C-alpha cells in the first residue's frame, strides 16, 4: 500500500500511449463533460494496465500530465482500488475467491490443490512469471460457487481434482477453457437441468398491454 | 434570515445554513470534536460531534447537520453519552501507547478528551493486536510518526485547499490507509509547518524542537512575529531562559489563525549565535571589552573622526523597534545629520515615493477586504513568498468566489492561477493599456498589489508614474471607502521606519559618510561602505553587519525587549516581552540614550512611558495601538505620489528578477540558524521536492 524506489518503478522510467490506446483514451474522455476532464481517471488508468501488465509509478505520472492534475489524486484512485495492481505479476492472474458461498461448496480444496500443485502463498507468484495467485472475495458469481478468476473469465464449478488440469493447462501455454464452467449445466441453470421457462418461443407483450396507453 | 432553536433549554439564534456545531458553540454548550475546523471543509470523518435531534432515528454528527428551525438540541441523552464514550473507547483500540514519548503531552486534545468521556477501561487485550504504520519521512521540518495518527483528515483538507500543496492525500482503505507521499517524496509549501498545530495528536510535530520542553514547564507570553511584512499575532513558549517554540494565537483579520513557516522556525538562531558581550576591533581581530569601554571608544573615535554633518549614516533593519529607531533619529539629528537611510539597495535616496501621505507605504485596502477582493495584479514580487499568509487569503478568496490574477515580471508558481504579462515596464504600460484598464475600471472592489522589491530598482519612479498615473485615471480603483493602490515591505519593520520618517534629504544622499551607524541592517556591502568608516554594529546576533564592524554592541532581539511594530497594513502591535536579554546584551534604545550621553546629545527621556510620548509625538496613530483606519485622502496622495518623480526617471529594460535568493535564508537568523540551513539545501529543484 506504499511504493518502494528501487528498480522498474521509477518517476525516470519513461512510459507512452500506443497510438491506439492514444485514441482510445481520447474516445473516453470525450464521454464525460470537459468540466470534469479528470473524472476518467479510472478507466484511462486501466488502459495502461492493458498496454504495460501492471500499474507502474510511471503510468501514473503519465496520466497525471495527461489529464493535468496534480499526480496525488491519480495516487489516490488507484490506491483505493484493488484491481490496479502495482505490482510486476505473472502471465496469468489466480482470482480465487474465499467468500464463504464459494467456501460452503468447498473452496478451500480448490486453493489446496491450486498451491499444491504450485508451491506459492496466495501473495506469491510463481517464479517463471506465469501464474499470480491472489485470494479474492465474492466475485458477483456465487451461485455457481466453487469458482475462480482468469484475467477476466470466471471459471465455474469447479472439482479440485479437475480443478489442477485447468491450472497445468493454463501451464502448458494454450489451453485455458472456453470460459465457462465444466460443460455442466449453464450459468444460472440448475444442476439437474432447465426446469422453468422450458417454452420454445418469447410469449409476446403486444397483446399483454396496459389496454391504457 | 436567521434561525432560533433550543440547545438544551438554551435558545439561540444564529445566521441560516450554517453548522450546528457552530450553534453549539454560539449557545455556549462545549461540544467535543476532533475534525471541525473554522477556516476548513467539513468532513465528518471524526463521529466525535453526535447529538441528540428531535426528529430524527439515530444521533447524528454536529458538525454536517445543517441548522434548521424548531429545533430542539440535546447533547446529554443517555443514548450519546453511550455514544461519546463509544466512539473514544473505538478510537482508542489503534493508537499506540505513546503518551510519555508523543510531543503533545499535555496538549493531546484526544488525551483531554479522553478524560471526561472516556471509558475506565480498554478491552483492547488481544493477542496478536493493533496496526502499525511506516515511519514517512517528509521532511526536515516535520517529525513524523504516522502510528499515531488516526485519519482525521485535518491535515490533508488544509494542504489540499488552502496551503495549496496538493501532495498530501489518503492512500488505502481500512487500517491500510495513510496519509502523505507514497513516494516518499518532500512536501513544501511556503507555509508547510502550518500542519503540526494542526494534527490533534502528535502524529505530525516539531522536527527542531522535537523533546525539548513540555507544555506544563513552559511560561507563554503573546506577542508579534517578525520577519514578516504582516506581523502576525503570535504566542512565545518559552522555558525562561531560551525561546522554546511559537505558536499562533488567534486573531481574526491579519492571519485567521496561520503563520508564516519562516516565522515558525526562527527560534533556533534566536539561541545560537547571539551577540553576548561588545567586542572592539583591534585589526583583522575582535576581543570583547568593557561595557564602558566599547562606548567610550565611540565617544573617542567620535572625536578623532568629527563629523559635523552629512558623514553620519544611520542604517536601521530589517526586523528593528520603532521605539528604537526614535531614539536613532533623535540622536541623528540633535547630532547634526540626517544621513538616515535604509538598509536596502536604492535605499540611499528617499524611496522614489512619498513618505507623506502614509497610503503611499501602506496596505490601503483591508486584509479583510481581499474577502472582497475582484480582480487584482503583482507587480515585481513573489506573495507566495513574500507574505506567505497572504497567499492564503489570496487562495482563499479565489476558490471562494471568482477572480481574476495578473502577475507583471518574475515567473512565480503560485498554489493558484496566474496570469503572466510581461517582464518589463514597457510591457507593463502595454499591459495596463491593454485589458485591464477595462477590466479594474469594470471591477467592483479589486486593488492593485506592489512589492517592495521594484524600490530597488532605480527605475522605480516612473515605475510609480504609470501606476500613479492609472490609479488616478480609474476612479472605481480610487473611490471613497477603499484605495487599490497597496505596497508591501519584506520587513516588519521598513513600514514603520516610514512612519518615523527614517528617509536621507537629496543633500544627505551625497556625502560619504565617515562614522556609520549599523542598526540590524544586515544587507550592507563592502560597496555600501567607505573605507576609514566608523561602523559600530549593533545588534543580537552575528552576522555580516557585525563582521564589518569596528565596534559591535549586544541589543536584544525581538523576544526579549517590549517591542512594538507596524505591518504594512499599519497595526501597531505591542511585543510583549518573553525574557530578559541575555547575557550582556541589552535593549536598544536604552542603549542609544547612553551613547547620546557620552557625547553631547542629551536625549529628554529615561524611561519607557517618556517613549511613549516621545512616539506619541511622532505619530499619534503608533500609540493608539492595533486600530486601522482608513485614509480620507486617496486622490490628493495619489497625485502627490505622481508629481515627485514625475518624468525625471528613464525606466530602462531591466528584467523584473526575483527580489529573494531564497525565502529560508534572510534577515539575520535564517542565517544564524542550522536548521533554516538544512532548510535551504533542501528546497531547490529536488527529486523528493520535484513534482513530476
Ligand atoms: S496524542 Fe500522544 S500524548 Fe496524546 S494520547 Fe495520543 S500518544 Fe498520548
Ligand atoms: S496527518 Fe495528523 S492531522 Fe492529518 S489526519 Fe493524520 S493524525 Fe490527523
Ligand atoms: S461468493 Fe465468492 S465469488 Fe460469489
Ligand atoms: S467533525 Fe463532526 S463528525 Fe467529524
Amino acid at each position: 500500500s506504499v511504493h518502494r524506489n528501487t528498480e522498474n518503478n521509477n518517476p525516470s522510467i519513461p512510459f507512452e500511449f500506443s497510438p491506439e490506446n492514444m485514441k482510445r483514451a481520447e474516445e473516453v474522455i470525450a464521454k464525460y463533460p470537459p468540466q470534469y476532464k479528470k473524472a476518467a481517471v479510472m478507466p484511462l488508468l486501466d488502459i495502461g494496465q492493458r498496454q504495460l501488465g501492471y500499474t507502474s509509478i510511471s503510468v501514473m505520472n503519465y496520466v497525471a500530465k495527461l489529464l493535468e492534475m496534480p499526480p496525488m489524486r491519480v495516487y489516490e484512485v488507484a490506491t483505493f482500488y484493488t484491481m490496479y495492481n502495482r505490482t510486476p505479476m505473472g502471465r496469468y492472474h489466480l482470482q480465487i475467491c474465499t467468500t464463504t458461498p464459494c467456501q460452503l461448496c468447498g473452496s478451500d480444496g480448490i486453493m489446496e490443490a491450486v498451491q499444491n500443485t504450485l508451491n506459492i502463498k496466495p501473495g506469491e507468484t510463481t517464479k517463471d512469471n506465469l501464474f499470480t495467485l491472489s485470494e479474492v472475495e465474492c466475485l458477483g458469481a456465487c451461485v455457481n460457487a466453487p469458482m475462480m478468476a482468469i484475467n477476466d473469465d470466471y471459471y465455474e464449478d469447479l472439482t479440485p481434482e479437475g480443478t489442477v488440469k485447468l491450472l497445468e493447462d493454463c501451464k502448458a501455454g494454450k489451453m485455458p477453457t472456453p470460459g465457462p464452467e465444466n460443460h455442466v449445466r449453464r450459468d444460472c441453470e440448475p444442476a439437474s437441468g432447465q426446469k422453468v421457462l422450458l417454452s420454445k418461443e418469447p410469449h409476446n407483450v403486444a397483446d399483454f398491454l396496459q389496454e391504457g396507453i | 434570515a436567521e434561525i432560533e432553536l433550543t440547545i438544551d433549554g438554551h435558545k439561540v439564534s444564529i445566521e441560516a445554513g450554517s453548522a450546528l456545531i457552530q450553534a453549539c458553540e454560539k449557545a455556549g454548550v462545549t461540544v467535543p470534536r476532533y475534525c471541525y475546523h473554522d477556516k476548513l471543509a467539513i468532513a465528518g470523518n471524526c463521529r466525535m460531534c453526535l447529538v441528540d435531534v428531535e426528529r430524527a432515528p439515530k444521533p447524528v454528527a454536529s458538525c454536517a447537520y445543517p441548522v434548521a428551525p424548531g429545533m430542539v438540541v440535546r447533547t446529554d441523552t443517555e443514548r450519546v453519552k453511550q455514544a461519546r464514550e463509544n466512539v473514544m473507547e473505538m478510537m482508542l483500540q489503534n493508537h499506540p501507547l505513546d503518551c510519555p514519548v508523543c510531543d503533545q503531552g499535555g496538549e493531546c486534545d484526544l488525551q483531554d478528551q479522553s478524560m471526561r468521556y472516556g471509558r475506565d477501561r480498554g478491552r483492547f487485550t488481544e493477542i496478536t493486536g493493533k496496526r502499525s504504520t511506516e515511519d514517512k519521512n517528509i521532511g526536515p521540518l516535520v517529525k513524523t510518526s504516522m502510528n499515531r495518527c488516526i485519519h482525521c483528515t485535518r491535515c490533508v483538507r488544509f494542504a489540499n485547499d488552502i496551503a495549496g500543496a496538493p501532495e498530501l492525500g489518503s492512500s488505502g482503505r481500512g487500517n491500510d490507509m495513510q496519509i502523505g507521499t507514497y513516494l516518499e517524496k518532500n512536501l513544501n509549501t511556503e507555509l508547510s509547518g502550518n500542519v503540526i498545530d494542526l494534527c490533534p495528536v502528535g502524529a505530525l510535530t516539531n522536527k527542531p524542537y522535537a523533546f525539548r520542553a513540555r507544555p506544563w514547564e513552559l511560561k507563554k507570553t503573546e506577542s508579534i512575529d517578525v520577519m514578516d511584512a504582516v506581523g502576525s499575532n503570535i504566542r512565545i513558549d518559552s522555558k525562561g531562559v531560551e525561546v522554546m517554540r511559537v505558536i499562533p494565537r488567534v486573531h481574526e483579520d491579519v492571519n485567521e489563525e496561520w503563520i508564516n513557516d519562516k516565522s515558525r522556525f526562527a527560534c533556533d538562531g534566536l539561541k545560537t549565535q547571539r551577540l553576548t558581550t561588545p567586542l572592539i576591533r583591534v585589526g583583522d581581530k575582535f576581543v570583547n571589552a568593557t561595557w564602558d569601554d566599547a562606548l567610550s571608544t565611540i565617544a573617542k573615535a567620535y572625536q578623532q573622526k568629527a563629523p559635523k554633518g552629512d558623514e553620519f549614516k544611520a542604517v536601521a533593519g530589517a526586523l528593528v523597534e520603532v521605539e528604537s529607531m526614535v531614539a536613532l533619529k533623535d540622536m541623528t539629528n540633535a547630532l547634526g545629520s540626517e544621513n538616515t537611510t535604509t538598509d536596502t539597495p536604492n535605499g540611499n535616496s528617499a524611496p522614489a515615493h512619498g513618505i507623506t501621505f502614509r497610503s503611499n507605504y501602506l496596505f490601503n485596502s483591508s486584509i479583510a477586504g481581499i474577502e472582497d477582493a475582484d480582480a487584482i495584479l503583482l507587480v515585481g514580487t513573489n506573495p507566495r513568498r513574500e507574505a506567505a499568509v497572504m497567499n492564503a487569503r489570496i487562495r482563499k478568496a479565489w476558490l471562494r468566489q471568482e477572480l481574476e490574477i495578473a502577475s507583471v515580471g518574475p515567473t512565480l508558481d503560485a498554489t493558484f492561477d496566474v496570469a503572466e504579462l510581461g517582464n518589463t515596464h514597457a510591457d507593463l504600460e502595454k499591459a495596463l493599456s491593454g485589458e485591464f484598464g477595462e477590466v479594474l475600471k469594470n471591477a467592483k472592489n479589486p486593488l492593485i498589489i506592489v512589492g517592495s522589491g521594484i524600490t530597488d530598482r532605480e527605475d522605480a519612479g516612473a515605475f510609480f508614474n504609470t501606476i500613479g498615473k492609472f490609479v488616478e485615471s480609474t476612479p472605481s480603483v480610487l473611490n471613497e471607502n477603499w484605495n487599490g493602490y497597496n505596497v508591501l515591505q519584506r520587513s516588519a519593520s521598513r513600514a514603520g521606519a516610514y512612519d518615523i520618517g527614517f528617509t536621507p534629504s537629496d543633500e544627505a544622499s551625497k556625502t560619504t559618510p565617515k562614522m556609520v551607524w549599523l542598526l540590524g541592517a544586515d544587507e550592507v556591502a563592502a560597496s555600501d561602505i567607505p573605507a576609514d568608516a566608523f561602523v559600530v554594529y549593533q545588534g543580537h546576533n552575528g552576522d555580516v553587519g557585525a563582521q564589518f564592524a569596528d565596534v559591535v554592541l549586544p541589543g536584544a532581539a525581538y523576544t526579549e525587549k517590549a517591542g512594538t511594530y507596524v505591518n504594512t497594513e499599519g497595526r501597531s502591535q505591542i511585543s510583549r516581552a518573553a525574557t530578559g536579554p541575555p547575557g550582556g546584551a541589552r535593549e536598544d534604545w536604552k542603549i542609544l540614550r547612553a551613547v547620546s550621553e557620552y557625547l553631547g546629545v542629551a536625549l529628554p527621556y529615561e524611561d519607557a512611558y517618556e517613549v511613549r510620548d516621545r512616539l506619541a509625538e511622532i505619530s499619534p496613530s503608533l500609540v493608539r495601538y492595533d486600530l486601522v483606519e482608513p485614509t480620507v485622502f486617496g486622490d490628493v496622495a495619489v497625485q502627490h505620489s505622481l508629481v515627485g518623480p514625475n518624468g525625471s526617471v528613464t525606466p530602462s529594460s531591466a528584467p523584473l528578477t526575483e527580489t529573494i535568493e531564497n525565502f529560508y535564508m534572510t534577515d539575520s537568523i535564517s542565517r544564524s540558524s542550522p536548521t533554516m540551513a538544512k532548510s535551504s539545501i533542501a528546497f531547490n529543484k529536488d527529486n523528493k521536492k520535484n513534482q513530476a
